[PDB]
């Protein structure tokens, strides 16, 4: 990697003999184990639990408005 | 000593009354603003107004000498004396635990320096 | 592999034991967008402002998908006189008195003047912003992950940026918003105002409509084209005709070989053409703010009081941001840089420019606030003759009063634009030059002393944000250019906060004064702000306390919604009084006695509990202080601007 | 010039800044052996023809190249000044304490400060590029110069012999003795300025008067002029006791230990 | 002069040494740490009071102690750029 | 030229202060009724159904906010009716909230036993993954299954709460944890 290139780049290194029907898939190489273990931090892991219980919330006023059974 | 044990136990002391403290003002806080969304939503009925059963226990008993509240007792006296007492209601309850909420917090700062002028592990 | 290192910062956190507090979490997100130089920070800068552009974009299809579904965008059309709604409230918890929030925003007098009459078309392009959130949000990720370095657009491709800005950018941007004026968002007004039925826009681009039914290239249409609302567009539509003129002319006719960034790195180079784009920015938006109210663009406009009033604010706002964000990364980029030797003028000139300043800080200061000091005192003794007004000693502004000129075929503005001052004007005018004087020493100073000073003299050893350097020296605290635009922040919100005060007390002035009736020819005074913005107290009374009975009495209306979010306000901004009047010990203090209370119940956390840091409780204090301020000057505007317009 | 500068000299301007010092903060004064740590260290001398006051110095070759700002020191309103003296390598920028930027000379160099705090920064800079003999002298107001930072040759990141410790407190932080131990005493509102045997004692004393058990009366003083009170206790047998029970105490505390 | 102190407890770093912005603390041997050597302060009157010293001292709590004294302070205390006190 | 409302005290030189058994309930108060027979809350209600027909009213026949606007009512008229079951001073008509301790209708010893109970689940559960998860690490990643298994697993709090509490597994010894001891008590 002698083009500087950022960190954790998809692109191939731009110094390339004639036109090359290579195949660079442009996408990110995530992985399943990667992906679980990221919404598995603590933001997210909190931040979903603080919506699901605020839809939870949400959905107990709903369907049972004020609290009439007091 | 008195103060020699209020020391060594001066974590407990600040831990307390950090908790008293965010107790007192969570809810005095949290009923205030449910009050506000209830009578800004046009519906002041539905108010969390907890009547301050407990000092109108204490003044219809002790003080009041005419059934006002009813609760405790409802003799009324037959030579009353006068004063200048104020008969309470829905709004004090929440006055007087912001009023709680003050001074415990004025005295959790005020505790809380004493103590740690002996020493804190950032000190 | 990606995905692992999307959480890298957690896991480098978690790695080592030092980083393992709440004050790492902090750092995490202070320096968060703080792209540290290396061989990539161009691409992750272009790729960062890709993503914000995919962004944006998201914000405007919603807002299009709001006026489409959840807005009376077509009955606005048949009476534009309605209030403006765009935000639908679901009956949930007790909601349901604010159901048609009255959106402010000027979206649907935006639309209009875009030829828009279908909410179709509002949801067309709520797709199409979509479309192109995703295509910049792909964009952003091939600029970070896969293309070119970026590294020389700052200082090599310099001139091709410029250039491509000028022409391409901005002039065929301009040529191509007068295209869309001229072709749909002219001929679309004409038939509404007309009240003739709107066809499908792109049948106006057939060469058969009204682009060759009538040949006539002056004010003269089928049956009378005399709408007033419509000539507004005219005017646009040939302003950007001759700006993409101009800008095409001119950046073929312009050197544009002189690039000042030679001397500087690629951080501090981009932090200086941050800084310089964050000034022209702030300035635009404080420019398009006076002309919003100061000539109508937008069809049906000024009559939308709240819309007028909430763009003036809003982007008041926006453009003291700017202005002090600005200074902030002048400062980030001289101090972050190796040899900033370009900058020499200036620091050695550092106290004479910063003591003229001050001078002129305090001279202003002195005499506006005590020409207003006077007044009080004055009327509260009952002098009104003693006092600064119409009535008494006059500080009528004379430079204000002229704007005559030879003629050369000219017109409207070549005056004071219809409108006499006072010595109310002359008064708050003063207060303003003041208090933006003072936010400027602020961060002129912040400026200037961030690589040394006569107090620290190895200031530039210490980066950008610091805490301090000690109590020695008597006491250092806030001596860095953070803090200094730390300050500047606060002198901002008070220098935006009377200017949008004296905008809106002129602004229910002129609304009243207009109510005379029609009979009503001397209006005298009256001119509520002109007969009493002479005093604090003359403030106090006649506008706060005054139009707060809007924002206070809203409970059970509609703008129960704006005297909640002003006690909110006042309780953010109570908190930030918090946050800035203590200090980091003692909460450090106080958090070890609740971890001693955690561990007797072996509770014992890892990630140590340390309370926010000096410049982390600083700021977290300044945004609090903004929010509130900012939002309790939002709910009152809003409140006093719907209920009484 | 006279608008440039005022135009009387900087010890008309400055009156009598000494002998008010002397009088204003009595308090401020150097020990008796201020650049070093022992009075058998040394003490290498130098005076105004080594290093001139920077009011007899025009154009002097030492110079940097330094085009002058307002960041300098006061001429004519201070009469301290702060020097270096470094020895180049070649000629590059540095940046001056005072802000702004001047170039050294190839062969010696010499800068002129208010601050020590300056000189040192600059000191650090030019450390930072790969020099060495950087000597930092102090001038007074008749001209006395003090030779200060490598004071004994070495720079002080270096141990060196005959540097006696100074302020060193054989113990930590926190066995200081207590200001309310020290009450009463030269050292209560500074602690940390006691000695180890004083400190050392008071922890001891605060012990003692916590053991009432064995603590003494200590009788009352005979002040009144009338005759002695035959009282119902006896001093002397209470003395003797007091002995006998301090002996075995202290036998006892030492066979514990 | 803001009194400045040395403890046992100090290990030889040279980091306060070399975090002093006036050459305050200065470096003695000592047969008290296995560095051999132990930090000193004979230039106390040139201490500003900054603690750059505190901050950069690795031990459990601060083996170099700036005690603030603000009833004795002195322009090399004060850091004076344009006053003269002497 | 008047004073505040002058209060009577009960001029009680008896000796005995008297409390009256009777009195200790909510239905025998005479400054609190039902809200089904107070005359003032009915009358908020009357207000309350009219402003919401009056903001009806807006909205023509059929249209998505006259729905809306219905479904409100329908809403208030139900609470009404809920609400007519509480305990509403006798001259505001707002239902008060009876702290007493009395299991009554808007008491406080319910939904204090419901809040303690959730709350003791909450502290709990992170309490039990703090202890099997002794490590920075899991922290900040948050072990998903087990963090769950806790949550899910700490329904029993009250319990092996006081187990712990009673069997020294659940505070611990003063002398092994970091307390405050720098003044060298
Ligand atoms: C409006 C301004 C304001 C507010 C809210 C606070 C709040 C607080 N201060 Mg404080 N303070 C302020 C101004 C303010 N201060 C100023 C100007 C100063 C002078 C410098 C101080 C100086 C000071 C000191 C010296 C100390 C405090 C302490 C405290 C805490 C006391 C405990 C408590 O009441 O918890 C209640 C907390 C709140 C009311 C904050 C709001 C929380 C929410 C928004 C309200 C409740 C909503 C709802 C119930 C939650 C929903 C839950 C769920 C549905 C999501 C608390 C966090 C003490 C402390 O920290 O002890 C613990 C303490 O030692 N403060
Ligand atoms: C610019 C950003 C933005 C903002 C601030 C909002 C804000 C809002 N939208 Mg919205 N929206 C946006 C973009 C935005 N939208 C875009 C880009 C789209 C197109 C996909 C939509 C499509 C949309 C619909 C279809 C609806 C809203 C609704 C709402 C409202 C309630 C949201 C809700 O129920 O949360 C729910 C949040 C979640 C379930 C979390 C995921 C709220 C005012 C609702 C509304 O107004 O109800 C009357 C509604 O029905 N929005
Ligand atoms: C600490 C203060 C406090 C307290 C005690 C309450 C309490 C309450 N609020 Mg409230 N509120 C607060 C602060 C507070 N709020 C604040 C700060 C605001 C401003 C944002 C509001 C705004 C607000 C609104 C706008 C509404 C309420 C309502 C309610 C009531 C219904 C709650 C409900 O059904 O939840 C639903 C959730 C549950 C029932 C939880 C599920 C049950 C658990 C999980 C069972 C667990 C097993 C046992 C309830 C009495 C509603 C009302 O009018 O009722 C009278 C309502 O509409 N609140
Ligand atoms: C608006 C800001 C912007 C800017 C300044 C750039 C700049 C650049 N992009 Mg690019 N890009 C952008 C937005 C932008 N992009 C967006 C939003 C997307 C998502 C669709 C892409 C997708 C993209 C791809 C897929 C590629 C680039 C490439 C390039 C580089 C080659 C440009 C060139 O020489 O062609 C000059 C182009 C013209 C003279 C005319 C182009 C006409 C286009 C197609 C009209 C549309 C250049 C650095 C290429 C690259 O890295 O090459 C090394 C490359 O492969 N970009
Ligand atoms: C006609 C072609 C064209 C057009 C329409 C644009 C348009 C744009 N460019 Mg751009 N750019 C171009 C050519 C063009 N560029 C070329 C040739 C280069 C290489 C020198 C760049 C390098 C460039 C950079 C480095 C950046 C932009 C950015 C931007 C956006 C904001 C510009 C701004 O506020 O000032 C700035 C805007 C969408 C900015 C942006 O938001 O990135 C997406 C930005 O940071 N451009
Ligand atoms: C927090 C950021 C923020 C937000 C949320 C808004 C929000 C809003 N702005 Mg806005 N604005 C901002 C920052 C912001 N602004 C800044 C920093 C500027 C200064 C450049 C402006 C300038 C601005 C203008 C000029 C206008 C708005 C308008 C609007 C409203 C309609 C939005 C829309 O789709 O119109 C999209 C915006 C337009 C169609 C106007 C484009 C005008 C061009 C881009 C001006 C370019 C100036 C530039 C310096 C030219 C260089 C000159 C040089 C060659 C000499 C909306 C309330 C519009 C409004 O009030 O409508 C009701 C409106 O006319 N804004
Ligand atoms: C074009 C605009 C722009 C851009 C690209 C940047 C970019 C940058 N700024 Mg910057 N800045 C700007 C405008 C801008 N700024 C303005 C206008 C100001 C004046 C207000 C500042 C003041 C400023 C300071 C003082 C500092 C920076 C810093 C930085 C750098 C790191 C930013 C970071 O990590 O934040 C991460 C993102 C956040 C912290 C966002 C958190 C949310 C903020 C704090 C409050 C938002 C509240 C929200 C609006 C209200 C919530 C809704 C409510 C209803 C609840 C980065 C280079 C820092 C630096 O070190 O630079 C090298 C730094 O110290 N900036
Ligand atoms: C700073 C703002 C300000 C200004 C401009 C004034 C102005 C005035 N006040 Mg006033 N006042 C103020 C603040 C101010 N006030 C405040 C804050 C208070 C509250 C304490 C008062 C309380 C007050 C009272 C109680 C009274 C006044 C009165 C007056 C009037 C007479 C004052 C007088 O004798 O002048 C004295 C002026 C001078 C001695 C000259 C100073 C200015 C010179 C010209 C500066 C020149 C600088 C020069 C150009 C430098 C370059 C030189 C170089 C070229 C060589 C005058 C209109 C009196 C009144 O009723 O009159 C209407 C009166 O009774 N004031
Ligand atoms: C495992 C989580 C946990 C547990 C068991 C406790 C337990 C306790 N805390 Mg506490 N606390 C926590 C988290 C926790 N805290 C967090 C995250 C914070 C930072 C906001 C605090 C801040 C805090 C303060 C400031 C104080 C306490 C106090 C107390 C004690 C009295 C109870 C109380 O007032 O709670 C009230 C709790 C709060 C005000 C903060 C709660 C914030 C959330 C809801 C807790 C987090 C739960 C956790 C994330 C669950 C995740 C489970 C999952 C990983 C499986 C008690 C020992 C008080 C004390 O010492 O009294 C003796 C006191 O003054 N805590
Ligand atoms: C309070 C305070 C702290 C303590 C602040 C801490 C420990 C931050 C942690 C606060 C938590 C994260 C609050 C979480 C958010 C609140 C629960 C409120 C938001 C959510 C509600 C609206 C529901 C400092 O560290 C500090 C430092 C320097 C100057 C002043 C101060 C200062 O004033
Ligand atoms: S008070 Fe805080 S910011 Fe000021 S010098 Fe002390 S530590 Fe630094
Ligand atoms: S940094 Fe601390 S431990 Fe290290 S030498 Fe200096 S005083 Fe001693």
């Amino acid at each position: 990697r002698k083009i500087p290139a950022g960190p954790y780049s998809v692109s191939v290194e731009p110094l390339r003999d004639g036109a090359t029907n290579e195949v660079s898939i442009v996408t990110p190489p995530i992985s399943s184990e990667g992906v679980q273990e990221y919404l598995s931090l603590a933001p997210v892991f909190f931040m979903a639990l603080a919506i699901f219980t605020s839809g939870f919330a949400i959905e107990v006023l709903r369907f049972f408005p004020d609290t009439r059974y007091w | 000593d008195l103060v020699g044990k209020l020391l060594a136990t001066k974590a407990t002391v600040i831990s307390t009354l950090s908790w008293i403290t965010l107790f007192l003002g969570f809810h005095a806080t949290g009923l205030y603003m449910h009050n506000d969304a209830m009578a800004a939503f046009g519906v002041p009925q539905k108010q969390i107004i907890i009547e301050p059963v407990f000092a109108e226990f204490i003044q219809q008993v002790f003080f009041l000498g005419t059934p006002v509240y009813g609760l405790g007792s409802a003799a009324v006296s037959s030579t009353p004396t006068l004063s200048f007492l104020p008969i309470i209601s829905g709004g004090d309850f929440l006055v007087h635990h912001a009023i709680a909420l003050g001074l415990h917090t004025t005295v959790l700062v005020l505790i809380k320096g004493a103590l740690d002028s002996q020493g804190s592990y950032l000190f | 592999d990606f995905s692992k290192a999307a959480f890298g910062s957690a896991t480098g956190l978690v790695a080592k034991a030092a980083s393992q507090t709440t004050t790492a979490i902090w750092n995490l997100h202070a320096d968060a967008h703080d792209f540290s130089n290396s061989s990539y920070l161009s691409k992750q800068v272009f790729a960062a402002n890709l993503a914000h552009i995919g962004v944006v974009f998201i914000w405007l299809s919603g807002m299009h998908f709001h006026g489409a579904y959840f807005s009376n965008y077509l009955d606005w059309l048949q009476d534009p006189s309605i209030a403006p709604t765009a935000q639908q409230v679901s009956n949930i918890a007790n909601q349901s008195v604010l159901n048609p929030i009255r959106v402010t925003s000027g979206f649907f007098n935006l639309w209009l003047a875009e030829g828009i009459t279908s909410t179709y078309q509002l949801k067309v392009i709520a797709a199409f912003g979509l479309i192109a959130s995703a295509l910049c949000f792909l964009g952003s990720y091939f600029h970070m992950h896969s293309s070119t370095s970026f590294t020389r657009v700052l200082n090599t491709k310099l001139t091709s940026l410029s250039t491509h800005h000028l022409v391409g950018l901005l002039g065929l941007g301009s040529l191509a918003w007068a295209g869309h004026l001229i072709h749909i968002s002219l001929p679309v007004n004409i038939l509404l105002n007309a009240g003739v039925a709107v066809p499908s826009p792109h049948s106006l681009l057939s060469s058969k409509a009204v682009a060759t039914i009538v040949e006539q290239l002056s004010f003269s249409a089928l049956t009378s084209s005399d709408g007033y609302v419509w000539q507004p567009l005219v005017y646009s539509a040939m302003h950007h005709f001759a700006l993409a003129l101009v800008l095409i002319v001119g950046s073929i006719f312009l050197s544009t070989a002189s690039n000042p960034l030679m001397s500087f790195t690629v951080g501090s180079s981009w932090h200086l053409v941050l800084g310089v784009q964050l000034f022209v920015t702030g300035t635009a938006s404080v420019l398009y703010a006076q002309m919003s109210n100061a000539y109508p663009v937008y069809p049906y406009l000024l009559t939308d009081h709240p819309t007028v009033v909430s763009l003036f604010v809003h982007h008041m706002w926006i453009g003291g941001f700017f202005l002090v964000g600005a200074f902030a990364h002048l400062s980030i980029g001289l101090v972050r840089d190796t040899l900033p030797q370009s900058f020499s003028v200036v620091l050695t000139q550092r106290d004479i420019i910063l003591g003229h300043l001050t001078w002129v800080v305090a001279f202003l200061g002195v005499h506006s606030f005590g020409l207003y000091v006077h007044n009080d005192t004055m009327q509260a003794l009952g002098r009104p003759d003693d006092m600064f007004s119409d009535n008494a000693i006059s500080l009528l502004p004379v430079f204000a009063r002229w704007s005559t000129l030879t003629l050369n075929s000219t017109g409207s503005a070549v005056s004071v634009l219809g409108v006499e001052l006072s010595t109310a004007d002359f008064m708050v005018t003063h207060i303003h030059a003041f208090t933006i004087h003072t936010t400027v020493l602020i961060l002129v100073k912040g400026f200037l002393y961030a690589r040394s000073s006569r107090l620290v003299n190895d200031k530039y050893k210490l980066d950008f944000r610091y805490p301090c350097d000690g109590p020695g020296r008597g006491g250092t605290c806030q001596i860095s250019p953070w803090d200094h635009v730390f300050l500047g922040l606060f002198w901002m919100y008070n220098s935006i906060s009377v200017v949008i005060f004296h905008f809106f007390w002129e602004y229910q002035s002129n609304l009243a004064s207009i109510k005379a009736s029609a009979g009503g020819s001397i209006r005298a005074l009256a001119s509520d702000f002109e007969l009493n913005s002479i005093n604090t107290n003359g403030w106090l009374r006649n506008f706060l306390w005054s139009g707060a009975a809007q924002v206070i009495q809203s409970y059970g209306s509609p703008l129960a919604a704006y005297g909640l979010t002003f006690l909110a306000s006042h309780f953010v901004w109570a908190l930030s009084l918090m946050f800035l009047f203590s200090g980091r010990g003692y909460w450090q203090e106080l958090i070890e006695s609740v971890l001693w209370a955690h561990h007797k119940l072996y509770v014992v956390p890892h990630i140590q509990p340390r309370a926010l840091s000096i410049t982390s409780g600083r700021a977290v204090g300044l945004t609090h202080y903004l929010l509130g301020g900012i939002g309790t000057t939002w709910s009152f505007f809003l409140a006093r601007i719907v209920a009484t317009a | 010039a006279v608008p440039n500068t005022p135009k009387s000299s900087p010890d008309t301007l400055a009156g009598n800044r000494t002998e008010a010092s002397a009088v204003s903060r009595p308090y401020d004064k150097f020990n008796v052996n201020y650049p070093l740590s022992s009075p058998d260290q040394a003490r290498t001398e130098v005076t105004t023809k080594e290093i001139p006051r920077p009011e007899d110095l025009v154009d002097s070759p030492k110079f940097p190249l330094f085009g002058g700002s307002a960041n300098g020191y006061m001429s004519k309103a201070t009469r301290e000044r702060h020097a270096i003296t470094w020895t180049a390598k070649e000629e590059t920028t540095f940046e001056m304490p005072t802000s702004g930027w001047a170039m050294m000379n190839k062969g010696e160099n010499l800068c002129y400060f208010r601050k020590k705090e300056q000189c040192i920064a600059l000191c650090k800079q030019l450390r930072s590029m790969k020099i060495n003999d950087v000597k930092i002298y102090r001038l007074s107001k008749d001209g006395t110069v003090t030779f200060l930072h490598p004071s004994d040759g070495v720079f002080p990141e270096k141990v060196n012999k005959g540097r006696v410790p100074v302020n060193f407190r054989p113990f930590t932080v926190c066995q200081n003795a207590k200001q309310g131990e020290l009450k009463f005493t030269e050292y209560w509102t500074k602690p940390y300025e006691a000695d180890a045997l004083t400190t050392l004692f008071v922890k001891a004393r605060v012990a003692a008067y916590n053991d009432v058990v064995n603590l003494f009366p200590l009788p009352n003083p005979k002040l009144t002029s009338g005759p002695a009170e035959p009282t119902s206790v006896d001093y002397d047998a209470l003395t003797k006791e007091a002995m006998e029970g301090q002996k075995k105490r202290i036998e006892a505390a030492m066979a514990s230990v | 002069a803001h009194a400045v102190k040395i403890y046992d407890t100090c290990i030889g770093c040279t980091l306060c040494v070399r975090a002093c912005p006036t050459d305050v603390i200065e470096m003695v041997p000592a047969t008290v740490n296995a560095a051999k050597q132990v930090a000193s302060t004979p230039r106390v009157e040139d201490c500003v009071g900054c603690k750059r010293c505190e901050t950069a001292c690795p031990t459990d709590f601060l083996s170099i102690r700036v005690y603030l004294q603000e009833n004795e302070e002195t322009q090399y205390s004060l850091g004076l750029d344009l006053a003269d006190w002497s | 030229i008047d004073t505040a409302p002058v209060t009577k005290m009960k001029n009680l030189k008896t000796g005995t202060v008297e409390v009256d058994q009777t009195k200790l309930s909510v239905k025998s108060w005479g400054h609190m009724e039902p809200c089904g027979q107070n005359k003032k809350f009915q009358k908020r209600i009357k207000d309350e159904a009219f402003k919401l027909k009056k903001r009806q009213d807006k909205y023509a026949k059929g249209s998505a906010a006259y729905a809306g606007v219905q479904e409100v009512i329908d809403q208030a008229k139900d609470t009404a009716k809920a609400y007519e079951g509480r305990w509403c001073g006798k001259k505001d008509g707002l239902p008060r909230v009876i702290a007493t301790g009395e299991v009554t209708r808007g008491g406080i010893v319910t939904p204090a036993l419901m809040f303690l109970y959730t709350t003791g689940w909450i502290g709990y559960a992170g309490r039990s993954y703090l202890l099997r998860t002794k490590d920075a690490a899991k922290e900040i990643k948050i072990d998903v299954p087990l963090a769950l298994t806790c949550m899910t697993s700490a329904f029993a709090w009250p319990v092996y709460s006081w187990q712990d509490i009673t069997n020294g597994r659940f505070v611990a010894k003063d002398t092994e944890i970091r307390v405050q001891r720098m003044h060298m008590a």
